[PDB]
């Protein structure tokens, strides 16, 4: 696979990357209380155009929202904070030497705990957002407007009763399932059966109902992927712990008689893989939910695909040399 | 079963995989990667190392410069397939899949010819062997392709077979015509030292006139051997070759051939060549001996000519049935079994055990490029013979490698278009995968995103319709490009958005005294009916349509209307009653004592609601001042109109 | 005849004819193109192959052959010859520059650059947005060009600066421009208008106004006849071909249906007038013959327009074409030129 | 009053040819056009200077004869009409123009000779005789033969109805002029076909016995 390579200038630990919708920007975030967004330009080189302190902890996520709400970022921390950012043409001010273009509209303070993911909605519900923290907890968050962008109504509180080390909205455009977020867990307890939960907006009942538990991810879970959906009848979904997992998620149908509950699921482990020797650290999809990427503590990021008969095997290992 | 070899390894410059984790995330053809060290100087005097990025595109051969040849010209050939009748019978059809094969292989050769005349030009020897390895690439993949065609498409029948693989050789083991200049341009070509290699290579392609010409330069410079050289070259012109516009048995050939080597081995015990050695051994080969063929082995470049050498001069009426145990046979002799068969041998012993599946696996492991498999398996559902069959996710294998070559062309900045077309004959999943790429372009210009608009409401894709709208006006309210972002927001049909530009127009409006546009407000039409506050935008211009442009009670009930509306800013409520002064104060009673109360209402629940909150600051007196004034206007203006009217009405109430 | 098709492995947004001597007697020998949607766009200059010969060893020498490229930054979103051998480009960057070929060398360099031509604006500080440059026309000395941020700049060839700049002409983007007569210009919108502005007048709104009834068609190209500085052609966003006498009220004179999608340029003849010629994202190009000026006759069921699909296929789409003496050559998605030497035979 | 002389920097030509397309093709009536026409129609037959334009053009008459060639005569069936008389009104004007330069011209060995004149420093063909331009637009197919052709096939086509119509003793005498035209070219043809070969000038030219056999664009017969 060809490479192209960037010194990152990060004054600490670098602890997440993530593209823009259109792979012609990207944010990254450290230790150093910094985010940084770089720009890929009309030559195909990429360029620094933005490099400024974020929060009061360490930062553990950046995101982006979808175009059709223009350029927003968001960011969690360590000092139990998120925070949204919008990039602004022409306000920028040399009464204030060194500031950004990109401006904070808000803070999010109410987790307990340090917020250790965030992740923006798909798109159809609204301009929505999601964090988890260490409370056990993930909290959904709301903007009535899309330009005031300092207003937030927290909407949702949703009980894990574990710690939440990572969340994934389901990417189902279709309007024949309901509003999904999975969440994974941190908790190194002997005592919680299950590391994963699965939850679903219940029109009926106008909360976040627990559908789904994944009683075999009895182990840590550091982060959570559902698959983007080329109109499957079922869901996939990628968990990254002391392996690699892939489950099916199949909607079982509901009678004419079991009204007010939520769904449930014909759940599958199609794929778990050790080969990493070691723990797996992120889990990401290509865009159309085919391939899957993970990394672990072997130094690699190894791609898994599907074959023509749905064996789930490794096609490649994307691996330092240390030259 | 599919990849049980080792899953493709690449390696990533400086970055040190002996311990250190990694973070990563998805473009459209490219995946960020991201290593957690930081050198925080344990004293020693070295620069500390920064975090580096890396940006890691798929490997896939698309940004090769002279392939977008390759890829334009065959997306041309695929339009011309996807666009042949089904009900074409057997004949015509079958000759017109033949023409797309050939098709295709032009544009290899055409591709390949090109890069060989660029290899040579490559003036640095690091890019002519980079020019030179993907030669041998496009040349792999012609050769595969001609016997593809001949096994598959054209279907070549016992007999017409071997002369189909005897120029499958000759198109692609071309070394002997370039052999034949170096020993013809000579002064003496039957002293050229590899004269007698060039003779017997001809000999091994079957190219017996041309081997007759070259032993008639022995034949003119050695008067001992020409005698001899002239049964060698007059057997030579014996042999029972077909010939396709020749009315002939398989039989017939067959019962002549075997005339032809009863007559040569005839030779052979008479020991008339046992003079020269070269002869004795053409005789040999002549005659299929797979000894002195394997003494050869230095004149046999690789082990399917030599496959097709021992067909030539063993089985003249060799059928497609029988082929494999030959292509076995041969592979087994040429390797000798202290070497394994390399990727090419395996795809083309798999061709000659005719399965197409292992063709179409070997092909997707040793071919860097999904452009190949893709377009062979393609034609290959064009003539009947495939996994058509569905897979478990739907869709079929056809489809399955066109999605991921669609996917190859929209990971590259100019071959989405093409990619396009390539997912609309994608039944089960193209609309899919389609819909999940399109939103993500590169929106630079209106221009392109009118194109890929085009291309989502030909498709019907609505709600993408939707979005690609709404990141334009976004795009126009960022950079405060109001005409633009109105016109977007109309074609997104989205109300919010409507409502949320005319919320930029109507206080642009009151931070001039005038709007930014006129013409675009004029120019509402239908689209006026939006929203609400569009509609009262588009009615506050057609007020101003009035002034320097009308009349008079026309103005003043759309006055009216769009104060009592829910849509009036407050904070112009005082600016739209300061408006009624011109019309109230007329001899003339414009405003009824009905519509004059309401005038009233509305100054009332503005008046009503200032707080009665004391004392700081002394700059705010002098709008107040103005402001007392503004009322008490509107008090006596708005009294004396109710007055004027209520004498006028009631008097309508008396005669 | 037949036209000599070459794919070029790049998408041509543009194409123009180099301007021949005043009083020669050559056909068009060599064109300008400029490209669009790579990783990396250029600018280039062609010769057309010459199909009259073969040597003695066979070879096929009538290819397009490249004289010498630059390259650009942005997409080449429009493109015009200033002299015979100085080139003007607009881009998607917001700049315009001017370039000079070396005969002397084969090779083309940058000659004068305005990297800030087109940019949107923000509140209170310098800190500009990208504004795409969309057209590009030249009258030497002088030079002008529109965009995305409704702005019209006047531009000279020995100056470095504005001559003059009129921001906000629109508040929705402007396509193309034309001159009527030196200080007199016409563009045209994303609302289905022509504004017409005169660089004497000390205000900065339009001079005068024509436009459709009230159905907003965007106007993506626009051409003057040669010999009538009043006489306008447009073309819109649904493949209508719309003819226009400025000095007859607001409207078209003629109206007429030359594609099935967005016309992209439409161009007179620059000797025949009479004729006409035009391309699409329907992916065709046309020819028309009319031999009052045909052009202006409001009943096109008596008096002729006669109309030819120059390309025998429909392609992807053609961005451009252009026409000088019996040559014609287009441009195209398909990373592919088409030429001919002759168009009346 | 015509534009003999249009410079390179001038985007709108001055004279009658933008008052017959900017006024008369406004108004429907041509009154300037039909009078400059008339004016011509005397001018040829007190005749025109040889030298006419030197110095500021190359010599001789054919600036005048592309004006009522090229602007007035093939757009006078493309303009609209007030006066349905005067699309003929028009004709007969022009074609009397067109008859008298063909009456009076008799071909000389010259004609197919290319005489070079001084320019401003610039060494400049001249313009050929309007008869010589005449007798090559009549031995072509032409748009003025197409023009010719086409108006014998309207003019028996109103005549063969024995109709009154409006402007009709116009139409008869636009054809007269029309049938006198190929038929003084019938008679000067193979004097200016023999004064071709002996010169040996790099024209092509057709017979008009054999052009008035050229398959009618209208019927697709060869009915001229």
């Amino acid at each position: 696979f060809v490479a192209r390579s960037i010194a990152a200038d990060h004054k600490d630990l670098i602890h997440d990357v993530s593209f823009d919708f259109h792979g012609r920007r990207m944010a990254t975030c450290s230790s150093d209380q910094s985010v940084k967004v770089w720009d890929k330009s009309e030559s195909g080189d990429w360029h620094c155009t933005a490099s400024w302190k974020t929060h009061s902890g360490s930062v553990w996520r950046v995101t982006w929202a979808h175009p059709e709400f223009g350029q927003v970022l968001a960011s969690c921390s360590f000092d139990r904070t998120a925070a949204v950012w919008e990039e602004i043409v022409g306000e920028s001010n040399d009464k204030l030497r060194g500031q950004s273009h990109w401006v904070k509209r808000t803070t999010l303070v109410d987790s307990r705990t340090s917020v250790t993911d965030v992740k923006f909605a798909p798109k159809h519900m609204g301009l929505m957002l999601a964090t988890c923290s260490a409370d056990g907890i993930v909290r959904i968050y709301e903007a009535p407007d899309v330009m005031n962008l300092s207003q937030w109504s927290l909407q949702h509180e949703i009980s894990c009763k574990l710690s939440c080390s990572c969340i994934s909205w389901n990417p189902s455009s279709s309007r024949a399932h309901s509003p999904m977020i999975a969440v994974g867990s941190d908790d190194s307890s002997p005592n919680a059966m299950a590391k994963v939960q699965i939850f679903e907006y219940n029109e009926n009942t106008r909360k976040y109902a627990k559908a789904e538990t994944l009683m075999t991810v009895t182990d840590p879970v550091h982060d959570i992927a559902f698959a983007p959906n080329l109109g499957r009848s079922f869901h996939i979904l990628a968990i990254a712990t002391k392996d690699v997992r892939i489950f099916t998620l199949k909607p079982v149908r509901k009678e004419l008689t079991s009204s007010g509950g939520p769904t449930k699921f014909e759940i599958h482990i199609v794929a778990q893989f050790d080969n990493h020797n070691s723990q797996v650290w992120r889990v990401s999809w290509n865009i159309t939910g085919t391939v899957l990427a993970s990394s672990g503590d072997d130094g690699c990021v190894r791609l898994w695909k599907a074959n023509y008969m749905d064996n789930w095997k490794c096609t490649g290992i994307l691996k330092g040399n240390g030259s | 079963e599919e990849l049980d070899g080792e899953p493709t390894v690449t390696l990533i410059p400086g970055v040190n995989s002996k311990k250190n984790q990694m973070y990563f995330d998805w473009g459209p053809g490219e995946m960020l990667v991201c290593e957690t060290s930081f050198n925080k100087k344990e004293k020693s005097e070295m620069v500390p190392s920064c975090p580096f990025i890396y940006i890691i595109r798929k490997d896939v051969d698309v940004y090769s410069q002279i392939l977008r040849k390759l890829f334009n010209e065959s997306h041309g050939i695929f339009l011309g397939l996807q666009r042949i009748d089904e009900e074409l019978t057997g004949k015509s059809r079958k000759s017109q899949l033949v023409r797309v094969s050939k098709n295709y292989r032009s544009v290899i050769r055409a591709c390949m010819e090109e890069m060989h005349q660029v290899a040579i030009a490559a003036k640095d020897p690091a890019n002519g062997r980079q020019f030179s390895s993907q030669v041998s690439i496009l040349s792999a993949m012609e050769l595969i392709w001609n016997l593809c065609e001949i096994l598959f498409i054209e279907v070549a029948p016992a007999g017409p077979l071997l002369l189909h693989l005897l120029d499958w050789v000759r198109l692609h083991v071309c070394e002997v015509d370039s052999l034949s200049a170096d020993v013809l341009g000579s002064e003496n070509p039957s002293k050229h030292d590899s004269f007698w290699n060039l003779v017997t290579i001809l000999v091994l392609q079957g190219r017996l006139d041309e081997a007759r010409q070259m032993l008639s330069k022995e034949a003119d410079a050695s008067p001992a051997s020409a005698g001899i050289c002239r049964i060698m070259g007059d057997l030579m012109r014996t042999m029972p070759i077909l010939s396709p516009g020749n009315t002939q048995t398989l039989t017939e050939l067959e019962l002549k051939w075997q005339h032809w080597h009863e007559e040569c081995e005839r030779y052979l015990q008479d020991s008339t060549f046992a003079t020269s050695p070269h002869l004795e051994s053409l005789l040999k080969i002549m005659l299929g001996d797979e000894a002195a063929l394997l003494e050869q082995k230095e004149l046999l470049s690789n082990w399917y000519h030599f496959l097709v050498t021992r067909l030539l001069y063993s089985n003249p009426t060799v059928k497609p049935i029988d082929l494999h145990y030959y292509a076995q046979s041969s592979l087994d002799l040429f390797l000798g079994g202290e070497s394994s068969p390399e990727p090419l041998d395996n795809i083309l012993l798999a061709a000659f055990e005719f399965d197409i599946h292992q063709v179409i696996k070997e092909c997707s492991i040793a071919l860097s490029n999904w452009w190949f498999v893709a377009h062979l398996t393609d034609l290959l559902d064009h003539c009947k013979l495939l996994q058509s069959h569905n897979l478990y996710f739907g869709s079929n294998m056809r489809e399955f490698l066109l999605l991921e070559y669609a996917s190859g062309l929209f990971a590259h900045p100019s071959l989405w278009q093409l990619g396009v077309d390539y997912f609309d004959y994608c039944p089960e999943l193209g609309r899919v995968s389609l819909e999940l790429h399109i939103e993500r372009i590169p929106l630079n210009t209106e221009q392109k995103a009118l194109k890929v608009l085009r291309i989502c409401e030909q498709r019907q894709m609505t709600e993408q319709v939707r979005s690609i709208c709404k990141i334009l006006a976004m795009k126009a309210v960022r950079n405060n490009r109001l005409g633009s972002a109105l016109s977007w927001s109309i074609r997104a049909k989205d109300a919010a958005f409507a409502t949320l530009v005319s919320d930029r127009f109507l206080r642009d409006y009151c931070e001039r005294g005038c709007f930014s546009d006129l013409d675009l407000i004029d120019n509402l039409g239908p689209a006026m009916m939006l929203s609400d506050r569009l509609t009262f935008l588009g009615k506050y211009r057609e007020f101003h349509r009035m002034y320097g442009e009308k009349r008079f009670a026309d103005a003043a009930s759309l006055l009216l209307s769009l104060m009592t509306s829910r849509i009036a800013p407050r904070s112009f409520w005082m600016t739209l009653l300061t408006d009624a002064l011109p019309l109230l104060e007329q001899k003339q009673v414009i405003f009824s004592a009905e519509q004059t109360y309401e005038l009233m209402r509305c100054l009332e629940d503005l008046t009503s609601r200032r707080p009665v909150h004391g004392e700081s600051d002394t700059e705010q007196l002098q709008d107040d001042d103005i402001e007392t004034t503004k009322v008490e206007m509107l008090r006596l203006s708005l009294a004396r109109n109710l007055a004027r009217a209520i004498i006028r009405e009631g008097s309508l109430e008396g005669s | 005849e037949e036209i000599y098709a070459k794919f070029v492995s790049q998408k041509i947004s543009k194409t123009r004819w180099r301007p021949l001597p005043p009083g020669s007697l050559q056909t068009a020998e060599t064109f300008a193109t400029g490209s669009w949607d790579n990783e990396e766009n250029y600018i280039s200059l062609w010769s057309i192959g010459d199909f009259g010969n073969l040597d003695s060893d066979g070879g096929f020498e009538g290819d397009h052959q490249l004289l010498c490229d630059i390259r650009h930054h942005g997409d080449v979103m429009d493109l015009q010859f200033f002299d015979q051998e100085r080139i003007v480009a607009a881009s998607s960057t917001g700049c315009v520059t001017v370039f000079l070929h070396h005969p002397n060398n084969q090779t083309l360099s940058v000659n004068q650059q305005w990297t800030t031509a087109h940019y949107h604006t923000g509140p209170g500080s310098p800190s500009y947005s990208s504004a795409p440059c969309t057209g590009v026309v030249c009258n030497n000395p002088e030079i002008v060009t529109v965009g995305e941020d409704g702005r019209i700049n006047l531009f000279r060839a020995d100056h470095k600066e504005a001559v003059r700049t009129i921001d906000n002409a629109d508040s929705s983007t402007l396509h193309a421009v034309t001159f009527l007569r030196t200080p007199e210009i016409l563009t045209v919108n994303s609302i289905g208008q022509l504004k017409i502005w005169d660089f004497r007048q000390q205000g900065n709104e339009p001079s005068q106004i024509l436009s459709l009834t009230g159905d907003r068609v965007p106007l993506h190209c626009v051409d003057r006849h040669p010999n009538q500085q009043h006489v306008v052609a447009t073309g819109g966003q649904d493949g209508m071909l719309s003819i226009w006498d400025v000095r007859q009220g607001t409207m078209p004179v003629s109206l007429l249906k030359a594609h099935e999608a967005e016309m992209w340029e439409v161009h007179f003849h620059p000797s025949n007038p009479e004729h006409l010629f035009t391309c699409s994202e329907d992916g065709s190009l046309w020819h028309w013959d009319a031999s009052i000026s045909s052009w202006l006759s409001t009943d096109p069921a008596k008096d002729r327009i006669e109309i030819t699909s120059l390309l025998p296929s429909r392609s992807l789409s053609v961005n451009t074409l252009d026409v000088l003496g019996p040559c014609l050559v287009c441009g195209t998605d398909a990373e592919a030129i088409y030429v001919t030497r002759h168009l009346f035979s | 009053i015509l534009q003999t002389v249009r410079i390179p920097s001038q985007r709108q030509a001055i004279g009658i040819e933008v008052e017959l397309n900017e006024i008369e093709s406004r108004c429907e009536e041509y009154p300037l056009t039909r009078a400059f026409c008339q004016l011509i129609s005397t001018l040829v037959e007190s005749s025109f200077p040889s030298n006419l334009g030197a110095g500021l053009r190359p010599p001789g008459f054919d600036p005048y004869l592309q004006f009522l060639r090229d602007s007035v005569f093939l757009r006078f069936r493309t303009r609209a009409y007030r006066r349905a008389a005067e699309k003929w009104e028009v004709a007969e004007v022009v074609l009397e123009v067109f008859y008298k330069l063909l009456r009076d011209y008799e071909p000389q060995l010259e004609d197919f000779v290319d005489q070079f004149v001084e320019l401003q420093g610039e060494e400049i063909i001249a313009y050929k005789p309007p008869g010589f331009s005449l007798m090559y637009h009549l031995l072509n197919e032409s748009p003025m033969l197409e023009l010719a052709l086409s108006l014998l096939e309207e003019g028996v086509k109103q005549l063969d109805t024995y109709a009154p119509f409006p402007g009709k003793k116009h139409l008869e005498k636009a054809v007269q002029h029309c049938l006198a035209l190929l038929n003084l070219t019938l008679q000067k043809e193979n004097l200016f076909m023999d004064l071709l070969r002996e010169s040996q000038l790099a024209l092509i030219v057709c017979p008009l016995e054999q052009l008035l056999q050229g398959i009618n664009p209208r019927t697709k017969k060869a009915d001229n």
